């Protein structure tokens, strides 16, 4: 009988995972601050990693990687890509980006490469005239970052509409990197306007902001079945060749970059984590990394399969019980 | 030449002290009866080793040490041990009943009946010094005497020796070998009260030593004897520069200079390598690069924590045996690329290094294999704060229900010293946090 | 030497007292005449905790024998180890206490108490470093109960800074049929709550169940019951009598076991359970020991541990066995049933091992639990008490000795306070 | 990268290797605390002996 605790009640993914564990009959849930647990499904912020792995007779595992925040904050990711030689300023697949504080950063060198196609992004806002946006941040109290907005996105037909791709990746205690074979396109429901940019409607792809200010596919979510079919019929390529290889590459690069810093290989507790990578595909079927989310939600149709895969690969490999849905990315 | 006096307090301090003093003797060629044939100046000296041993006209080299425990059992062993002739009766002090794992009893009640005696014995050794540099103090966090008496002593020592350095060797409590549920209480009380009086304290988590013993020595259920022989190796590595010819860490003050920029943050992490089983039918001997790299493995730390997620303020490498600077410098640049080693901005990313050619001395019949080369790293990293977080959370769990508090109050302590002590530790956790937050 | 002074009072007190001294005399290699005949020097190392040493190199139990009638005193004298006790330490009367707490505590008892205290004082002024006292007595009768608790109050008055420890036998209508026992018990529990540091609750209800249901003794005797009491008393004092790191003196035990002054009533447990003469064939495994010692059926108090939570536990393993496996099996119990140990007292389970096994056994384990489930014991007594007291039934036996009923109202109140206080911490 | 302050002897050597540059109470007051705690300890016993007297 394995034991676990729940310290993030807000998570929908690990809601399902705890459901799946209790239903096995070889797990039992404890009170939140009962220390004698095998598994911790931890809080999103200020997780006490310092207190893990000091329980004699307990092998302990936690669903987060300490230090992975450096990949899952925008400021931190820019910083990590610009100063990490594994990724380099020679990084073909991340949009030009600068970190800026509201009046150790680079507010200066932002305008320097400016006055040399000038359209950028910054509760958001887009523009081509820098001077104004730099006040948008000034007003606000958080460190905002700015990057070149992608002028020419790949636009779906029928509709002339832009999208982003979300892929789900699982990294286990051995630092095997597993890509869920199912990803999702979060689509814009209304057409794409190249003219005046400052309208948060057909440029922002995120889900909730389209259940509001906005048919073709259900819930503006198109799955790999569909999108692969489209690519074959309109562009005569496959999802795999024109896109996934680039996505598999970027994922490999990012997570191998930080492995030395967060690996729990020789540590007294073990970590695994679920990431949500978000990408953009442009006109030339070139793929771009937008953000890495450390506490991702899952698409509704898929919860059952993904959460099942989490128990199989991340949890039960450490805690055995009584084809695969992932693509192992080798290294 | 300038002397140091060692003070061993409570059971942990005393048994560790016997391990260290036994190990010192084997390193300097001092026999159990106190005779040191190698020593050609009889009845006196200003050699480096004289910092730890005084001499008699009869050729006796006797430790500059005092042992103090509120109960006689443990020190009685010393009084009858194989090194009984080493010490003279005046430096072995005992009481009748102990502090019963109660800090208040060690500090206030039973402490007051013995503090002036201890200080008088300490005065006697001090007067025999031509240039006393200060004190090394050995004790547990968890015992009544180790926690309560020690903090009493430490305060009095600042009064009677306002200008001397005080170093600590502190045993931090682990359930696997601990003996009171109340040890987190005692740990936070003594840390609070001793903090302003200690220049530099080396913390040893029994948990860390227990597991190094299990894993690297093949000891299924480590005893204190096992733990203590390993601890004396680390202690010896740390004090070697005081007892031998050299130019690094040659006086007590230099420990603080090299390791402690911030007074309150005076808890260096020690990491030791290599630890190899003597029952092992020969181990492929490790290189400079290999034992140096091992210094950045949590599993070889005196405290389990993760220095990756903190910053360094200072780092010293102490080698014993077959080591020359070139192989060291070449071990470092390799590591500096393989590992994430982040010093604070207001700090040079760098290592002070010390090599002593005498390889580690091991106790005959002990568990440790002899090796041609070893290293002890002392790194002041913010990561050690993890052990304060652990300790403080256990304190909070019990204190919220006032569990066991009546035992302290019954000894004359006020509830207020609990909260005050915890608040001080809350401030100490925040100081570490400030110092280590690029991320 | 950190001496303990042992006092035994009344019939039950002296019978379990005598068997305790007989059992540990054997373990320490002492014989009926007070001569050592043991192998290990391990037996003689802390021998002075319980025994005084004279010239003739004899060992005399630091034990005082108290009763208001001569009966059981003569019984002890002719008993197997009758001759080891200091003759001047037999202190007895002629009246008896008639199963009446008031007589033990206020009238007959008061007449005898001072001569008892003289012998205590003699034994105490002799000690290098006196730990404190232990008393055996029942709570259902008159002498152990009433006079027993009087002695505790007077001893505490002369030695307020010493530990007071008792082995207290609780009455059960499964074993006896004297109708006032719940009166005597409640009056005594009130005393014990205020005046002892540690009390082992030895429940004749649980002793009966073990003997009759588990050991299949269809005509159980006090001899059978006491076989279990003596095994448990040897077990819980092991860490006092042999070299060891944990709970090695009465105060350190109290500091580890007592988070709140009033909540100092322990549930003892023992494994394996055996009858006298029931020869042991297969020694238990370490696993078996551990499961059993925590099993409700092995508790010497008739309380279901699953109905409460442990504040603190001491576990003592005896015999040659793997210290590694003991550690592993003890962690397993806590890791597997962790909801039954309160979360706000970290690492509240402590484990000791002693290589010397007890007579007849290769492997034994003794459990000492501070469980909130002990409230069931006090609730049981309390209902019995109130069923009579609300009609003032049999009270004249007490008022005739000078007591008021207000003193009954208070004991009842205090014991119900104690129960609810356990209930506070059970939830928390 | 850069080696500094190399000290040698027959016992061994010391040096510093740099990889990068940057970017109390009196004896009197103690008595006062001890005596006070002992005062409470004495007051506590007094109360107790007193209760035992009733
Ligand atoms: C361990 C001490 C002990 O020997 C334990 C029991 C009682 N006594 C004295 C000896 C004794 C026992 N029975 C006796 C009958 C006549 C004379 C003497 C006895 C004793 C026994 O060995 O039985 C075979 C015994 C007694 C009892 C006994 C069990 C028992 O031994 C098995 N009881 C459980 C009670 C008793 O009240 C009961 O069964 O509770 C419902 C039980 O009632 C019935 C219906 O049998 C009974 C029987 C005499 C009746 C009235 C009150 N007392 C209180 C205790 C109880 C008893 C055993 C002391
Ligand atoms: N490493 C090591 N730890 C020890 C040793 N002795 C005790 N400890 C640890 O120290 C703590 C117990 O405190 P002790 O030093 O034994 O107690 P004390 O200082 O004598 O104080 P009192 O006995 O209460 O008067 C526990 O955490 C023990 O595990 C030892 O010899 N070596
Ligand atoms: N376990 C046990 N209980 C006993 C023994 N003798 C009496 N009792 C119990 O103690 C209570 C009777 O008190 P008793 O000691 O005889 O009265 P006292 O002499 O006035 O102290 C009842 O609960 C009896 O069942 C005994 O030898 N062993
Ligand atoms: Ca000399
Ligand atoms: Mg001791
Ligand atoms: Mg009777």
């Amino acid at each position: 009988m394995y034991t676990f605790v729940v310290r993030d009640e807000n998570s929908s993914v690990y809601a399902e995972v705890s459901r799946l564990l209790l239903a096995t009959g070889q797990w039992k849930r404890l009170r939140k601050d009962n220390p004698r647990f095998n598994l911790m499904l931890g809080e999103r912020n200020r997780l006490p990693f310092g207190r893990l792995g000091h329980e004699p007779g307990l092998v302990q595992l936690v669903n987060y990687y300490r230090g992975a925040d450096k990949l899952c904050r925008k400021a931190s990711l820019v910083k990590l890509i610009k100063t990490s030689p594994e990724l380099s300023e020679s990084c073909t697949w991340f949009p030009e980006s600068y970190v800026i504080y509201p009046t150790t950063d680079e507010r200066e060198v932002f305008l320097a490469a400016y006055n040399r196609g000038n359209v950028w992004i910054a509760g958001i806002l887009i523009s081509s005239e820098a001077s104004e946006l730099l006040d948008f941040i000034d007003e606000q109290g958080q460190v905002h970052v700015i990057q070149k907005y992608l002028e020419k996105p790949l636009l779906l037909e029928p509709g002339h509409r832009k999208f982003d791709i979300r892929s789900w990746v699982l990294v286990d205690h051995l630092y095997n990197i597993y890509l869920y074979r199912e990803g999702v396109l979060r689509t814009s429901s209304e057409p794409y306007n190249s003219a005046n940019f400052q309208d948060k409607t057909c440029h922002l792809t995120n889900h909730c902001i389209q259940k509001e200010y906005s048919r073709y596919e259900e819930g503006n979510e198109m799955f790999f079945e569909e999108f692969n079919q489209y690519l074959m019929d309109a562009l005569n390529t496959t999802l795999e060749n024109s896109i996934l290889l680039q996505i598999k590459h970027i994922i490999r690069s990012c997570l191998m970059c930080i492995e030395p810093a967060i690996s729990t290989k020789h540590l007294h507790y073990q970590s695994f984590q679920l990431f949500g990578f978000d990408f953009m595909v442009d006109e030339e079927l070139k793929v771009w990394l937008i953000e890495v989310n450390g506490a991702p939600a899952c698409a509704q149709k898929l919860y059952a399969e993904l959460c099942q895969g989490i128990v199989d690969v991340a949890i039960s490999s450490v805690f055995p019980l009584a084809t695969s849905i992932f693509i192992k990315l080798h290294h | 030449m300038r002397e140091c006096i060692s003070i061993h307090v409570g059971q942990a301090g005393v048994q560790i002290g016997n391990a260290c003093w036994e190990l010192y003797c084997l390193e300097h060629g001092i026999q159990p009866d106190g005779q040191m044939p190698s020593d050609k100046t009889i009845g006196g000296g200003d050699d480096s080793f004289n910092t730890f041993f005084s001499e008699t006209g009869a050729g006796k080299h006797v430790p500059r040490a005092v042992f103090v425990d509120l109960e006689p059992t443990v020190i009685d062993e010393v009084r009858t041990g194989t090194y009984r002739q080493l010490f003279h009766p005046e430096q072995l002090i005992t009481g009748k009943e102990d502090a019963a794992n109660n800090y208040a009893r060690g500090h206030y009640t039973i402490g007051k009946e013995i503090i002036d005696l201890v200080l008088d014995r300490i005065r006697k050794l001090a007067d025999q010094c031509t240039g006393l540099q200060g004190f090394l103090v050995f004790h547990s966090f968890g015992g009544g005497t180790g926690s309560g008496f020690t903090s009493l002593l430490m305060e009095r020592l600042s009064v009677d020796y306002g200008k001397k350095s005080k170093l600590e060797f502190s045993i931090y409590p682990a359930p696997q070998v601990s003996t009171a549920v109340v040890e987190p209480y005692n740990s936070i009380l003594t840390t609070h009260t001793t903090l302003e009086h200690s220049d530099c304290a080396f913390m040893v988590d029994n948990e860390a030593i227990y597991d190094i013993c299990r894993r690297n020595l093949d000891i299924e259920r480590p005893t204190y004897t096992n733990l203590n022989r390993l601890i004396s190796q680390i202690v010896s590595s740390i004090t070697a520069s005081l007892r031998f010819d050299g130019a690094l860490n040659v006086d007590l003050t230099e420990f603080q200079t090299n390791l402690v920029p911030y007074p309150r943050i005076h808890f260096p992490l020690a990491t030791y390598a290599p630890v190899i089983s003597a029952e092992k039918a020969y181990h492929e001997q490790l290189s400079v690069a290999e034992i140096t790299n091992a210094c950045f493995e949590p599993a070889n730390q005196m405290v389990k924590c993760d220095p990756r997620h903190g910053k360094y303020m200072a780092c010293c490498l102490l080698y014993r045996g077959d080591v020359v600077p070139k192989d060291v410098n070449a071990a470092i640049a390799t590591i500096k690329t393989k590992r994430s080693i982040q010093f604070v901005d207001w700090c040079p990313t760098g290592f002070k290094v010390g090599i002593n050619y005498q390889p580690p001395t091991v106790v005959p019949g002990g568990d440790l294999a002899k090796v041609q080369r070893a290293v002890c790293m002392l790194s002041n990293t913010t990561a050690i704060a993890e052990a304060w977080a652990r300790l403080d959370h256990k304190f909070d769990l019990m204190y919220a229900k006032r569990a066991f508090v009546h035992w302290y109050v019954g000894e004359g302590m006020e509830e207020g010293e609990f909260s005050e002590a915890r608040e001080d530790m809350a401030a100490l956790e925040k100081d570490y946090e400030e110092v280590g937050v690029d991320s | 030497m950190r001496e303990i002074v042992h006092i035994q009072a009344g019939q039950c007190g002296n019978q379990i007292g005598a068997k305790f001294w007989e059992v540990i005399s054997d373990e320490h290699g002492i014989d009926p005449t007070g001569s050592y005949h043991g192998d290990s020097d391990l037996q003689l190392e802390r021998i002075n905790v319980y025994y005084n040493e004279a010239t003739g190199n004899k060992y005399v139990p630091r034990a005082i024998l108290v009763d208001l009638e001569p009966g059981t005193m003569d019984s002890v004298r002719s008993g197997p180890f009758g001759q080891i006790f200091r003759p001047d330490n037999f202190v007895f009367g002629q009246s008896g206490a008639g199963n009446n707490w008031a007589k033990g505590h206020y009238t007959e008892g008061a007449e005898l108490v001072d001569s008892v205290l003289d012998v205590v004082r003699k034994e105490s002024e002799s000690c290098d470093c006196l730990q404190g006292f232990q008393l055996t007595h029942s709570l259902g009768g008159g002498t152990g109960s009433g006079m027993g608790t009087l002695l505790i109050s007077k001893i505490r008055e002369e030695y307020p800074d010493r530990i007071m420890n008792t082995f207290s036998v609780m009455p059960s209508p499964k074993v006896s049929d004297t109708v006032v026992e719940p009166y005597n018990a409640t009056l005594s529990v009130h005393q014990l709550v205020e005046n002892t540091d540690e009390t082992y609750c030895i429940d004749n209800e649980a002793l009966y169940d073990i003997c009759f249901r588990t050991l299949k003794l269809t005509t159980p005797t006090y001899g059978d019951l006491n076989h279990l009491v003596s095994a448990t008393m040897s077990g819980v004092t092991t860490c006092l009598r042999f070299p060891g790191q944990l709970n090695a003196d009465l105060r350190k035990l109290a500091v580890n076991m007592v988070p709140f002054p009033r909540l100092h009533f322990f549930m003892p447990g023992f494994a394996p359970l055996t009858s006298r003469g029931s020869q042991q064939y297969r020694a238990l495994t370490v696993p078996e020991l551990t499961q059993q010692m925590f099993d409700s059926k092995n508790m010497m108090a008739a309380c279901d541990p699953r109905h409460g939570r442990y504040l603190t536990v001491a576990a003592i393993f005896r015999g040659r066995m793997s210290m590694k496996e003991v550690d592993e099996q003890m962690l397993n119990v806590q890791n597997k049933n962790s909801s039954y140990f309160v979360e706000w007292i970290p690492n509240n389970v402590k484990t000791a091992v002693c290589d010397i096994p007890p007579r007849g056994l290769k492997m034994s384990a003794t459990f000492i639990g501070n469980s909130t489930a002990i409230q069931e014991l006090f609730k049981r007594i309390s209902e019995q008490f109130t069923a009579m007291f609300r009609r003032k039934a049999f009270l004249h036996w007490y008022t005739g000795e000078g007591m008021d009923e207000m003193e009954f109202t208070e004991a009842e109140s205090n014991m119900n306070d104690l129960v609810s206080e356990y209930q506070q911490y059970q939830d928390a | 990268m850069e080696v500094i302050e190399l000290n040698k002897c027959t016992s061994g050597q010391s040096f510093e290797v740099i990889l990068k540059p940057p970017s109390d109470p009196s004896l009197e007051e103690i008595q006062k605390k001890l005596e006070a705690a002992e005062e409470r300890r004495k007051y506590q016993e007094a109360e107790l002996l007193k209760h035992l007297a009733e």
